[PDB]
């Protein structure tokens, strides 16, 4: 099987950390005893020294390869990187062949200790431009209600975190949803039918749906104060209703891995939320879900509770056997061992954090999508920017009826403009594929003149001039 | 189901010694003001196993009408050191506002064994928490704690001091008239025959406990 | 409040042996120690408990103006393995930048006992780092480690090698001429006294440590 091009590059590099000679070393200069030996990239002591709170899963893959492959014979190639299962094997390899009549300890799911995950799949989410997500908050500034979107992007290496993958996003697509002041809830059938055609155009453009965003602002008084502070240390970090939508999105998009026995493991999916800081701004934060316990129990046992920090655990009806969930908390006198014989266990423990950021404006490798970021989006029907062909006379117009190719190609690289053109499918699919590849790639000057000489682009500007 | 005076037998002379020892601080505290000396707080029952010492503690609690609470032996040791001390503190707080009350604990040998033979860490953990809570409480709430074991010198000897556990009560085996009363309670639902004699089975089993 | 120059009676006839291993690396390294002899850095003070070493090490730091340190045996070694190593490593690099410096170590027997029946390996970890850090300080580091203990035979024989620990000085119990200065120090703070000399009282207190 074949993995991603980014995932195979992190596997080949060892990522060792070099050290220097010290006063504690008693050996010679041409050697190393223990104090200047090469440090492994999975040691968590070096991680918390530089305030890195997770061990960068590609290095966690290396720390399990040392346990799988040894100096001894072995002759196995097991590679035990699989999803730990809480479901019940029906055959059970014993005399209690039905679960209605019989269950023993080798098939019973053990009591969940609630230990936090030490490794994250995505180590650092990054963005492309501050003007891209400024249009997303501007949707709230016009209708006053919450929004929703899906992030399309790619992946590359990250040199800050040892053996880490960074998440790059390029554009944000919004599905048609019904907004509300308190929260939001849309139909999953019309979104999945709409997201199927966007994945078609994302393949030729080199994009993949790897993220989503949802807003939560609660403006205070619209004067000096920006927003309220809903999510803090004493309150919930992520609501339990949005854990369900984050869990189903990770199971729909698996990550291919040759080390896993099933063929897919350790999904690379980000969930970002606009919530605001403690003091005064609308700074965002992102956390992703845990694979070890939460990713498998969401198929059978997650039920909604009235508290945003916790989630209710329901009962067993003849196939849905669940084990007891335990966690430690302080009582009125001291700190005690596991107490939970009670439902509504918290879900903030099962989240691992990420580091969001925006790159510097002075230099970058590329940006690939900065045309205007002011074009009316596809499914923004709550706002007034959902126009017909009247907008195409205002937006591009083949500027001033005779456009220069340095000023014409800079507008054609928009994500939602190219996704609006092919829906009319005036051009051929072969000429459309070279149209979107010219706008997204470099050395575009020889191929842009091929587009203007084609009869399909001439019919597009002729059918636009007669219409309003 | 609740138990009373008729549901036990054999130790009727022994029960009357425990009767006047626990019903005087509960019902009539005016004798404490008249004589000016502290009535006892902790009694200790012991003897051979299977003599119904747990049944006698439920009989003296329901008939007096006090707030009864039970603390079993191995249920404290089934937890760890953290939550077992918190459960012991919660039992003594609810009995203070519900005065008069009886805090009956059971199986003190599992909690307090002989410490000097196995000088350990947990052998002085839960008993030192109990000793600062038993000797430390003072609110004149006239509550009585009852202990139960199978051997009087198997427990740690520091518990048998003044103010904590002073009155020792032995629970002996019933006599011929005593063991007759035990089977009459159990055979209330057993449809026996007419040829079964009542006094014949008492002389048959010489040293049988209830 | 600090110690004076001598301030301890009954040691001035042997205080030069501890002193002469200090100024001779620093006051004359050109004509006295440039022949090709490395300076010995490891001394070993011992004796009965109460002869006052802990101080004697304070007196040589005041008489020479050198930097002083304080490391107790069962205090630093009672921490973690990485915690005791970090306090050991940060003390020697601090002593390098303020030469001359004196690193006082007490109670060597608790860190390095004999290996005839003392099973287990938790003591040999920290004593291997002490012999490691005593090597790479050859050139100009004016440091003299002072090891304080009670019995010289209880220390491990591996510590007594070339360069690690060479001097074994033993301050002894003073006589009537020695303990008279000890009585002279602790009576000059008194307001008045009798008309009887202190040597008449110190004559019968022969086996009495200072
Ligand atoms: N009046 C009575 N005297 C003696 N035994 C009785 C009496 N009434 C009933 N019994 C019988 O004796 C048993 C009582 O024993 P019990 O349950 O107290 O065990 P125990 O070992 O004394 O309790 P613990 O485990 O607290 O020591 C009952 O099973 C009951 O059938
Ligand atoms: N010249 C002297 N000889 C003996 N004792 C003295 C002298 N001068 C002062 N003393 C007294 O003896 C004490 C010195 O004891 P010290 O502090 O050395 O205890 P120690 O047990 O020897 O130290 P350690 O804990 O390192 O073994 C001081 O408190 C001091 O009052
Ligand atoms: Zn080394
Ligand atoms: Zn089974």
């Amino acid at each position: 099987i074949k993995e991603l091009a980014v995932d195979e590059e992190l596997e080949k590099e060892d990522g060792l950390i070099p050290r220097q000679k010290s006063k504690l070393c008693k050996h010679g200069d041409r050697g190393m005893c223990e104090y200047c030996s090469p440090l492994p990239p999975w040691d968590k002591e070096y991680h918390e020294k530089n305030k890195i709170k997770h061990i960068s899963f590609h290095s966690y893959l290396k720390k399990l390869n040392e346990n799988a492959n040894k100096k001894e014979n072995g002759s196995s190639y097991i590679s035990p990187l699989s999803e730990p299962d809480f479901r019940i094997n029906k055959r059970c390899h014993n005399g209690h062949e039905p679960w209605p009549r019989g269950i023993c300890s080798k098939c019973q799911p053990s009591a969940i200790t609630l230990q936090q995950q030490e490794f994250r799949m995505v180590d650092h989410v990054e963005f492309q431009k501050s003007e891209i997500i400024n249009e997303f908050i501007q949707a709230w500034r016009y209708t006053g209600m919450q929004r929703f979107g899906y992030m399309y992007g790619s992946y590359s290496k990250y040199d800050n975190t040892p053996l880490g993958i960074k998440a790059v996003v390029e554009a944000i697509y919004e599905p048609p949803q019904h907004d509300e002041q308190d929260g939001l809830t849309m139909d999953v059938e019309q979104v999945k039918n709409e997201m199927l055609q966007i994945d078609r155009q994302a393949q030729e453009m080199g994009l993949s749906r790897i993220g989503l965003i949802f807003t939560d602002l609660s403006d205070a008084g619209a004067g000096d104060g920006s927003v309220f502070c809903k999510r803090h240390k004493d309150s919930f970090f992520l609501s339990s209703l949005e854990v369900i939508m984050a869990a189903r999105h990770q199971t729909r998009h698996p990550n291919v891995s040759k080390y896993s026995e099933q063929g897919f493991f350790s999904s690379k999916f980000v969930t970002c939320v606009i919530s605001g800081n403690l003091e005064g701004e609308i700074d965002i934060s992102s956390y992703q879900v845990s694979t070890e316990a939460e990713a498998l129990v969401t198929a059978d046992m997650i039920s909604g509770s009235t508290f945003p920090s916790m989630a209710y655990i329901n009962d067993t009806t003849d196939e849905r056997y669940v084990p007891e969930i335990f966690y430690m908390k302080s009582n009125e006198y001291g700190i005690t061992v596991k107490e939970n014989a009670k439902p509504a266990f918290p879900v903030d423990y099962l989240l691992v954090t990420l580091t969001h950021g925006f790159p510097n404006t002075d230099t970058e490798t590329n940006s690939k999508f900065v045309s205007s970021t002011g074009f009316p989006w596809s499914n923004r029907q709550a706002m007034g920017q959902s126009q017909d062909y009247q907008e195409l006379k205002k937006y591009l117009f083949n500027v001033a009826s005779s456009g220069d190719f340095n000023l014409l190609h800079e507008k054609i690289s928009n994500f939602h403009l190219l996704l609006y053109i092919n829906s009319l499918q005036i051009l051929s699919p072969d000429e459309w594929k070279l149209l979107i590849e010219s706008a997204v790639k470099n050395e575009w000057e020889e191929s842009l003149l091929k587009l203007v000489s084609s009869a399909g682009w001439q019919t597009l500007v002729m059918i636009l001039q007669e219409s309003g | 189901n609740e138990v009373g005076y008729d549901d036990i037998g054999g130790c009727r002379k022994q029960m009357a010694q425990i009767r006047e020892m626990v019903e005087l601080p509960l019902r009539h505290p005016q004798l404490f003001k008249a004589i000016g000396i502290k009535p006892p707080r902790g009694v200790l029952m012991y003897g051979p196993p299977g003599t119904g010492k747990t049944l006698m503690a439920r009989a003296v609690a329901n008939e007096t009408g006090a707030f009864f609470f039970l603390i079993n032996g191995p249920e404290v040791m089934s937890k760890m050191a953290g939550e077992s001390e918190s459960n012991l503190r919660k039992a003594f707080e609810e009995a203070e506002k519900n005065a008069p009350a009886i805090i009956f604990i059971d199986e003190i040998d599992s909690i307090a064994p002989k410490r000097d033979k196995t000088n350990g860490e947990v052998e002085r953990r839960v008993v030192s928490q109990l000793l600062t809570l038993m000797d430390g409480m003072k609110a004149r709430s006239n509550v009585v704690v009852i202990a139960a074991t199978n051997r009087p010198n198997s427990i740690d000897p520091a518990l048998r001091r003044f103010g904590r556990f002073d009155r020792e009560v032995d629970i002996g085996i019933p006599d011929a008239t005593g063991r007759l009363e035990v089977l009459r309670i159990h055979t209330k639902n057993m449809k026996l025959a007419d040829d079964v004699d009542l006094e014949a089975l008492a002389a048959e089993t010489h040293g049988y406990v209830g």
